[PDB]
């Protein structure tokens, strides 16, 4: 579930022995990120509602044809338009869970391992997530360390499903 | 295994909710004691060899007849056993204290423990005095006043005894 | 060669990964510490002559056996008496390199890895490495992060012999 | 493998000496520009799976042959393969910066890569032109001034030349 | 596993005897309708990602604790892992209507999957759930009389229901 | 390479035996088969550019946005129009091959292991794909036999993909 | 237990997939056969009494030391006559088993596994086995298909004894 | 491995091209006597410990030096050895009649196995003589008119013999 | 495993004592007879497929439902393993006079074979009947007269017939 | 190659230590062996030609089929005759080997392994030998331990075909 | 467990085999030590209470520090002086085990396995058990093969310790 | 691996021969010396960690660039190593001895070893000097006449000496 703490542990008792200094400082470089990774989160979390509609609204823009194609795996319907927004809110979501852990775990379990069948399945197209992810990056308008960590995120989602 | 931050993500994702406000600032708080967790760590570390090696004469001498010939103790293959045990449990202690949470030690340590003892016939109970024994030698180690800023640490002590308490309550 | 860098980069190359933001803390961890370490390097290195006498002197009054008996394992002689200050400057050196690297790796690749052959081939006592090692720990005259830092690695090599 | 400290420490030893004054300066120095080092670290890999594409797109159009029936990248087999290359080199890339030593690139990566795309019958030549490509996207990707505090990264972006430089040179 | 046949020299040879003219002639007649079991199976197959995700849909349509947050098929790695199920139960019946014998069926698939579902903490009773509608979306498919010469399959679709039948019965 | 008679003798070699009438039955089945494979392939070789641009067109006819959007991984300009073309070649190639050697074989290797690659890395729509081998099923106007088994290697082709 | 069937299934399993054409084609040669196969195992039941006496009575004339050395491994008694002949009887008895599913499988399993452990310790001559097989051949009566069928598995019988 | 069919889909695909009319033909030619092609399979087959066991006995007789001791079918070990081997190339050469191509053969039987010979000191000459005498018996055993359909089996005869010798030319 | 020797050791040890005059006596007595130990392994091993085959003969004459098509030694496979088995007791049976203790029959072959029996649907009884006629033709081998020196086999004897013994009750 | 001597380095080396004083009492054992071994070798190799004719002679009168038969796993001419006495001949030689090397090492190594299959392949019958070995065992004339070990090396023969 | 009967037998299963005449040799060399072994350990146990005192004695000597330094490890007091001698104690009751089982097994597996550990935990000097085992050597009195195979054992410990 | 009577029965082997009356005697002669044989080896094994330390201690002495940070035998991991091999050349030596034949020792440690000793660069005419002082202590060890029946141990000496030679020989 990579996170600096539990990687660091992870790795002395992979190696049979107790934590050394490498590992404490690993959890300097933690809990010094944490002051950042903290905000963001609060300060994502507190403008998650214009975030996704604004990204939902953005992939329907780029890609119109998803609004009005018939058939389950778009959203021309208010089903689909839902299933649509729920999908980005979890994106969303998972990237506060990175911030708080200070590092990619969460999202790494939660929602990437198996999105590759997911979306053959269903016949959704990464294309369109890859949109809302970089409304998200544009719109945030987060500063500094909280920005580049979170950016961080965002695009690391968006290589997953390059 | 979960860290503190890492424990709090996955309750919040079986409730598809973002961390609230309060949460946040509990693991905040967390944060802002980094230096009194990694100096606990650090020094229960720095001396692990002893706190072992001490717990393991005072509990021998406590019950001889573990090292009587016919004891769990006795012979060399079974004594060093015993000591690379009192240092294992020591070790996930160590690692719950510097992740701010119990299951790396649950999962990899703990866990089946109980059974494990009780199929080769290792007094587990014996194991819990000599896990008691690490537990005040290392706590007393962490609230040595000598060469750190001074500071309140009793909860973080409160904690680690909680490590200890479970090591023991596991085996036994 | 247990480094915060090296390790970091072993873990993620182990898993086939890209570098995350857990990696980048880890160097923010590291980088940080490198000032007291670095620091911490050059004062043991210049205070070295008076360390390691001072040390091997300890040595010599906790044990004075050490410097009567007859035979190639103890400092009776001269040629003893200087094998018995190398290796004190090993152990130092050591530590310099640990502080330098930020992690145990180079004395556990240079020193620690087959010690307990050595000493049990060539009869030398731990106990007397380890007085020596106490000795450098109350006499480096190092403050704050650059004391607990030398003192780790002091200590770890006293866990190693013990 | 080694890093940038790491290295310096082989080479003392092998000398049997403490690392000069001198030598310390330059790590420092090194631990002075830190910040910038792991800029360039996250900037090429929150980009990677462009940087490869657009190589990888580059490299065909320019080298059809490549991807005709019969050439080393035709069959999905073969041309994921191929993309999963570019991916790796860029990975030992990164890691190299990051470390800021070639070690992890050489041992790891490129030692005996040669004489593997020889067996394979792989055009090493075209696989350089593919790094090359990728050596520029980085580059720029890197020096882009948006979004970053203004200064000079040019010592850095000479060593990240560096390393992809290698890396052509070692397939080829 | 057996097959039709081998099933049948099974039995005859726990008695030690040559296959009476009556089951010849049974095994005979299985023969002639070869083509349309053949056929069964090219069906199923030909559509088993239709059948599957289809009748997946229907399933969390009908159900939505299933993939609300803390649902079993909640998470991609849940989600993917049931999908995946589906999938095999579909791949397993088409074995046995291929062999027309249940015993690949029983025995690499049904078998002990019951016990794995309640440990863990998957609702078996939704698997049979999905199962039933993958049944009768293969069924219809088998049925449809567009491009295949007319024929008469029904003993055939109540062998395949029976397989899809005792699908759903081993889970639940 | 999956083919009636590869793979018998393949099973009869990793059981380190002759091939025995098993394997006889198998080569059977093949022969037999052949005659409407060969067939079906001369058929489709013959109708092979009113399939692919059939095809093509029928791809842009469900999802038009492929015929405007700009950008590589679309067809808005000839570059595009002549890529989408030689992908459909492709498909339709490897199901002659497959008709031919009686098998998937040939479609496995040269063309679906490593799709899912590609068309992430390239943004490809499995989507379109599907469009243009449900075109070729429904126009190749093949009869009996060979139309069962072409059609069995255009299905499969989409199950892929799905 | 090598039939074409269970053989086509085993791989298919063994790789993960569903059934394909190539299976289907092992199918159809299979079902082929089968027409021919199961002639012969009634044909070769319904003479199973004269050919075992035959047989019986063949090896007896190759080998007449068989019906006068004492001891237990030889047919000088009833009782051995009546071993001997319960043996033919089940090699003619794999023989249809194999017949009626398509492979050598019932033999393979039911008799051959083990068999050169039985004779050894036993003390029984393979060749002895082997004139019998060789009667049966001669003797059954079968034409076409279920002739060139059936000699496969009695000579696959002497292969495996030789 | 490829077979008759996959041998051909493999050349043209590196052409890019449809298998021509003209050679769609030559396969449909191929398939015709399939039925011969089986046969060839099954008398080799059906006769393969005949065709081994005399073609050694033959080849000691001729060569007594490889059994005397000292030579190197002397000793059990070596001698078991050596049939092993007979048979072994006999059953690669029926598989490459039953494909239809020499690649079975050649690719898992036939490469590198004259170096094998050399580094064992096994006379590869030899082996060679043992590999004709299989194939003149194996050749009069596929070609004996009892108990057939009458036919031309010359081409394929003359296949037959073409993987024979290349297994003799192979070792040697 | 235990020997005679090191089983008394064993339990010296768990006392912490050195073994007493008495016991070095019964030790020393035992090395004084060691040549007839030897003979009666030697004996029954030299015999060993003969005491097999014959005990195995003798009880499936005893008890033909083991080999009517249907039981548990019918089928070559099985009757083959069922002939292993009395060969694999024996060998321990072997083993155990070699020693001079039970240890390597009880730990490495009686010990599970009950519960493996029972699982499999083998007779232990009837095992333990073949058992018991090895034991006969075992002791009847060895205290055969012939080509011997003249002397007490008795007390070995016992020994021996014990070691059968508890193998027969230990399946069963 | 099973001897006590090679036996013995074999698991010690295995172990990897040096010899004990077990090995060494292993070699004790053998050098004790050897006196009576050795001398029972020397006198098995005098009457080797007496023991030879004996045998084969005594097998052709237990087995008077094998000097009538024709084909060439038979004695009914000189080639086979010949054939027969060169392979009691080779049992013969291995036991004074066995008794040399203190071990069944020889015979396990040139001729055990690999007996099975020869025997198979030519049709040679295990009951043969058999005969011939029990000869030797009548006929050797040793006296005390020469006797008991080589019988042990002839019963073991016996026990390998069987 | 090494010793000449459980190596014996070891092998033997190891290798699926029945005792042969090798083994038997093994069991004849073991039987013929026997007498010398177990007369000696005998003759150790008698003087037992000498052998103990007048070799903890010896180390005091060779060793003065070990009676005066203050601390677990050393034998200061009464408590020590008893851990002390209980120690050479376990190692002369170990010599007398390998005498009577006729090879190391019995010191390798209560004392020798993890003495390394042992030592190095509780900070005792592998020298002074080294001195302990000399005089035991020096002092025990035995004659002819008694005292070469006591002596063997009392030397390995010797090497374990080194 | 060949021992002394192994080796002679692999020759008469490779000839079909007897060994002759003359080779028995050899090897009866061989067994008429045993004892001093075996006391050969345990005399070298009894001291084998003074031997090597011992000449470890005056090769560094007299070889001090081999110990000088820099040097192949500096750094604890290298001079462990290098003990290591000192003891292992001896262990090997010892079982030749005991074996009365080089083989063990050609076979399983010398053979390549010098290729080893030159890729890693160690000094193979240093470890040849090594080997040699060994040869001194154990020769003078065998040789000893106290505490053993006086007798001529020349003949053995000189095949000790002998292996010793080889293994400075085949490493240097
Ligand atoms: C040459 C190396 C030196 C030498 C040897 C020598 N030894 C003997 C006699 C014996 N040696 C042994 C050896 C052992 N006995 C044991 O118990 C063990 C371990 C269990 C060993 C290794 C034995 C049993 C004997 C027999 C009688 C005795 O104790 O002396 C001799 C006599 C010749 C012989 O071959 O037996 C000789 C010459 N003697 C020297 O002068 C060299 C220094």
């Amino acid at each position: 579930m990579k996170t600096p703490l539990t990687d660091a542990v992870s790795t002395a008792d992979s190696q049979g022995r107790f934590l050394s200094s490498t590992e404490i400082q690993v959890a300097f470089g933690r809990f010094r990120q944490a002051a950042a990774g903290l905000s963001a989160a609060t300060a994502l979390t507190s403008a998650a509602d214009a975030l996704i509609s604004g990204a939902a609204q953005a992939v329907y823009n780029s890609f119109p044809y998803t609004t009005c194609m018939q058939g389950p795996n778009y959203a021309a319907d208010q089903r689909g338009k839902d299933k649509c927004a729920r999908d980005i809110g979890y994106y969303l979501r998972m990237v506060t869970y990175c911030l708080i852990a200070g590092g990619t775990g969460p999202m790494d379990e939660y929602l990437i391992a198996g999105i590759d069948e997911v979306n053959r399945t269903f016949e959704l197209s990464p294309s369109w997530y890859i949109e809302a992810l970089k409304y998200i990056k544009a719109n945030h308008g987060l500063a500094g360390d909280a920005a580049a960590e979170a950016n961080s995120y965002l695009d690391y989602a968006i290589n997953a499903l390059s | 295994m979960f860290d503190a931050f890492t424990k709090v993500a996955a309750q919040a994702d079986t409730r598809g909710e973002m961390v609230s406000v309060a949460q946040i600032d509990a693991l905040s708080q967390m944060v802002a004691e980094a230096n009194k967790r990694l100096d606990a760590v650090n020094r229960i570390t720095a001396n692990a060899s002893t706190v072992v090696s001490n717990a393991a004469r005072a509990l021998f001498a406590e019950q001889p007849q573990l090292i009587a010939p016919g004891g769990n103790a006795y012979a060399s293959d079974r004594m060093a056993a015993c000591l690379r045990d009192m240092e294992i449990i020591l070790r996930y202690v160590t690692y719950a204290v510097f992740a701010g949470d119990a299951s790396a030690l649950e999962d990899r340590c703990l866990n089946g423990l109980r059974e494990t003892y009780s199929a080769l016939g290792t007094p587990g109970s014996s194991v819990a005095v000599g896990v008691g024994k690490m537990k005040e030698a290392a706590l007393a180690i962490v609230n040595d006043p000598a060469g750190i800023t001074p500071g309140d640490c009793s909860a973080l002590a409160s904690e680690i005894a909680g490590y200890f308490d479970r090591a023991a309550a596991a085996v036994s």
